[PDB]
């Protein structure tokens, strides 16, 4: 199914972004 | 200074209320029956109280809590209940943007899944259902929602649709925790954006077949309909809700602008601009919505010419929609015997009944657009473009409802002391997300409805009256206009007194009023149903455990004020 490989290929960069914004803002303070 | 201000209540304003709900809220009561009262409507309740809540902005230079506090302390109450208004309208909100997000997925395949129904299990036909539906509704209802047949029957969570939502949640708290001023290019494309999608939508929505019984019955003030009261009260409150009156951030964002700036100004340009928006996205769906009801009009007369033509053996061509009632009392009068006993099976069908039941719902934009792509060239490009604009538009309003949720929290010492706003944040999201999981079961379009027609509908009102008796009787008019006229030089206009005192306030209670008369005579609330086997919709009332639910979603946000007062003067006393 193309929308679940659309879909995961979102999550997983919106998920990574998250991630890394949370990881940066804590770090700095 | 003043683009700044000016966009940035332009961006929270224009969402998925002027694209979305305006539609079908159209089509639901009766088109132009519809649009009287709406501009009605937003002469008299629109600009005048947005004007007075740009002002209460920038005359406390506070927050909706602090202002309403400062004010007077037994009304603080006001300004905790307009929090929990938001609160239930970002519960429900999101789920759009779900939806959006899943028909943007199911937007890369070359057979589009709206424009083929699938074969029926000979693989010679076409589904029952899917064939006494469109192909949109049936993947709309069927293939998105999987809606079950009434609200008493629900099944387990749908996995796909909780997904997108989780999806939806995510890209929002993203949202939250990445960008909070760099909305400067943004404002540049944002805003465009849009627009320009819906000018390519009217391109291709006015050269139709059909198209114009689709602006004909938008725009046509049947007296029969105008008479009913739920359609003004539905016109009021889609008025507050599109500019965002009663949910305590425009208080929030006029608190940050100057005291020697032009208030009467910037809030008749944003109610035009938002009116404008809500009038051409609405032109463009039926528009859409009109060539929909011509199709369903001809296709029924195609049909019913094929059956006599099968059954008298008349020629291929000889029976057409010129000479059709003519050719049937032709056909009677020849001879009755034979005619008599199809007569049930020949069906009546007229342009006007199609235009009342084509499409009906608060999946009209969904249905329609979906069809208006599916007659597309390249279909794949604009059915991605149209929801991606729904998608920024989504999300765009709900950065401005979750950052009104979140304010007073960050604010309050007591919380920011314990747990980082990058925490806060996330439950919040989190207690959201898990909460609006309820609008994904089978049954969940109900209580979707159920949230969309009265979480934020009628408290949105009172709200809204009790602050504008607070700032005219409580403060003092006389008192707040020298302070304005202090603050900007020029006094407040004597129509802008007028509308604040008496005439928005008596039109608020009038139609309040008259919806609960309303209520009571008829004493029934209903709601509409899915019905494949007939493939429309149905009217069934609500069951016993539906109706608390819709009381306390009203309640708890309006007796939030009278509450307060009682435990002030407890403290008092
Ligand atoms: C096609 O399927 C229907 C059931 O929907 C059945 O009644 C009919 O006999 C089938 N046609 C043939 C040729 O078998
Ligand atoms: C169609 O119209 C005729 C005459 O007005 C009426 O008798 C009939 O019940 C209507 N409906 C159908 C399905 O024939
Ligand atoms: O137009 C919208 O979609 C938003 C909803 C929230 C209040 C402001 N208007
Ligand atoms: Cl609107």
């Amino acid at each position: 199914s193309i929308w679940l490989i659309v879909f995961g290929v979102v999550m997983g960069v919106i998920v990574v972004g998250i991630v890394i914004l949370i990881f940066t803002g804590i770090r700095d303070r | 200074n003043s683009l700044q201000f000016v966009f940035a209540c332009i961006s929270y304003a224009v969402g998925l209320g002027n694209v979305w709900r305006f539609p079908y809220l159209c089509q639901m009561y009766g088109g132009g029956s519809f649009l009287v009262p709406y501009i009605i409507m937003l002469i008299v309740e629109g600009m005048p109280l947005l004007y007075l809540e740009l002002a209460v902005g920038q005359r406390m230079r506070q927050g909706s809590i602090g202002a309403w506090r400062t004010i007077s302390p037994y009304l603080s109450g006001v300004g905790v209940a307009s929090v929990v208004v938001s609160f239930f309208l970002s519960m429900y909100y999101n789920v759009i943007n779900a939806w959006a997000f899943w028909y943007l997925f199911h937007s890369f395949q070359d057979p589009l899944p709206w424009s083929v129904c699938p074969l029926n299990g000979n693989h010679t036909g076409y589904d029952e259902e899917c064939e006494k539906a469109s192909s949109t509704q049936y993947f709309w209802y069927r293939k998105t929602l999987n809606i079950s047949p009434s609200l008493q029957e629900n099944g387990g969570v749908q996995w796909e649709p909780a997904l997108c939502l989780l999806l939806a949640w995510l890209v929002v708290y993203l949202c939250i925790l990445r960008g909070t001023e760099s909305t400067g290019k943004v404002v540049y494309f944002t805003a465009s954006l849009p627009y320009c999608v819906l000018i390519i939508y009217l391109i291709r929505g006015l050269t139709l077949h059909g198209a114009t019984n689709g602006l004909m019955y938008m725009f046509t003030p049947k007296i029969e309909q105008l008479a009913n009261p739920k359609a003004w009260i539905n016109a009021a409150t889609q008025i507050f809700f599109s500019l965002g009156l009663g949910f305590g951030s425009l208080i929030a964002f006029a608190s940050y602008n100057e005291p020697s700036n032009n208030c009467q100004k910037h809030a008749i340009i944003v109610s035009l601009i938002n009116s404008f928006t809500s009038i051409f996205a609405s032109i463009v769906t039926f528009s859409i919505y009109g060539f929909k009801a011509t199709f369903n009009y001809e296709n029924c007369l195609k049909k019913v010419s094929l059956l006599l033509t099968n059954t008298f053996d008349l020629e291929d061509g000889f029976l057409t929609a010129s000479n059709l009632e003519q050719v049937k009392g032709y056909l009677a009068s020849a001879y009755p015997s034979k005619y008599s006993e199809m007569f049930p099976q020949i069906k009546n069908c007229s342009l006007e009944s199609e235009l009342d039941t084509a499409v009906q719902g608060t999946g009209l934009a969904f249905i329609v657009y979906t069809e208006a792509i599916k007659n597309m060239e390249v279909s794949q490009l604009w059915s991605v473009l149209y929801f991606f604009m729904l998608l920024m538009l989504g999300i765009g309003s709900m950065l401005g409802n979750t950052a009104a949720i979140l304010t007073p929290l960050t604010d309050s010492k007591i919380i920011s002391s314990h747990l980082p706003k990058e925490a806060i944040s996330g439950l919040v999201c989190l207690v959201n997300c898990a909460i609006g999981m309820v609008f994904t079961m089978e049954a969940g379009n109900y209580w979707f409805d159920i949230f969309n027609d009265y979480a934020a509908t009628l408290s949105l009102l009172l709200i809204v009256l009790v602050e504008t008796i607070a700032v005219c009787y409580v403060y003092g008019l006389r008192r707040f206009e020298s302070d304005l006229k202090a603050m900007t030089g020029r006094a407040v206009s004597w129509y802008w007194k007028v509308m604040w005192a008496g005439v928005s306030p008596l039109l608020i209670v009038s139609l309040f009023v008259f919806y609960l008369s309303d209520y009571i005579l008829t004493g029934t609330l209903k709601y509409q149903a899915w019905d494949a086997s007939q493939g429309q919709l149905v009217t069934k009332d609500y069951p016993a455990y539906a109706l608390a639910v819709i009381g306390l979603l009203v309640a708890s946000s309006t007796m939030c004020i009278p509450l307060a007062a009682l435990g002030t003067f407890v403290q008092r006393r």
